[PDB]
This record gives C-alpha cells, sequence and structure tokens, in this order.
C-alpha cells in the first residue's frame, strides 16, 4: 500500500570496463574473414579504422 | 645540424600533440566516434578539434 516514493526499485549497475585488455563480452556480429595486402576499413574488435 | 634538429623537434612535437585529450574522453577519433551518439559525440568532437 505504500506510495510511489517508498516502493522497491530493483537496481542493477552494469559496470563495464572499456579498456585495452582482450575483450571477452561483446555483441553478436557475424565476424567475417579478413583481407590482407589491400587496405580495408575494419571494425577489428572495436578498433574501427582503415 | 642545429636548424635541422630544431625543425625536427617542431615536427615531432606537432605529431605527439595528437595523444592529448584536451579535456575530451578519448584521443583516437574513431573510438570517441564509435561509442557515442551524435548529439553527445559532437561536443567532444568539437573540443578535440579546437
Amino acid at each position: 500500500t505504500n506510495g510511489v516514493g517508498y516502493q522497491p526499485y530493483r537496481v542493477v549497475v552494469l559496470s563495464f570496463e572499456l579498456l585495452h585488455a582482450p575483450a571477452t563480452v561483446c555483441g553478436p556480429k557475424k565476424s567475417t574473414n579478413l583481407v590482407k595486402n589491400k587496405c580495408v576499413n575494419f571494425n577489428f574488435n572495436g578498433l574501427t579504422g582503415t | 645540424q642545429d636548424v635541422v634538429n630544431q625543425n625536427a623537434q617542431a615536427l615531432n612535437t606537432l605529431v605527439k600533440q595528437l595523444s592529448s585529450n584536451f579535456g575530451a574522453i578519448s584521443s583516437v577519433l574513431n573510438d570517441i566516434l564509435s561509442r557515442l551518439d551524435p548529439p553527445e559525440a559532437e561536443v567532444q568532437i568539437d573540443r578535440l578539434i579546437t
């Protein structure tokens, strides 16, 4: 019966760490095969660049 | 030799000036562009650009 201000809110803090270390948790990409000796634009494990 | 090294120091410092955040949250442009939405990323981009 309590008011809105006193209801229980379930809370979850999702503390990532975005950093150098080898990533272990990330999104569902297709992860295609590479190409070599011809310059491409990669999303090479989140280090997107050409 | 002195003018050669003095010019080289100028160029080397110019290059090394990239690493600085200038108050942004990152230094490499693709990452600040790759983990922030446009309306939020634009201000960080502007600080780094200036």
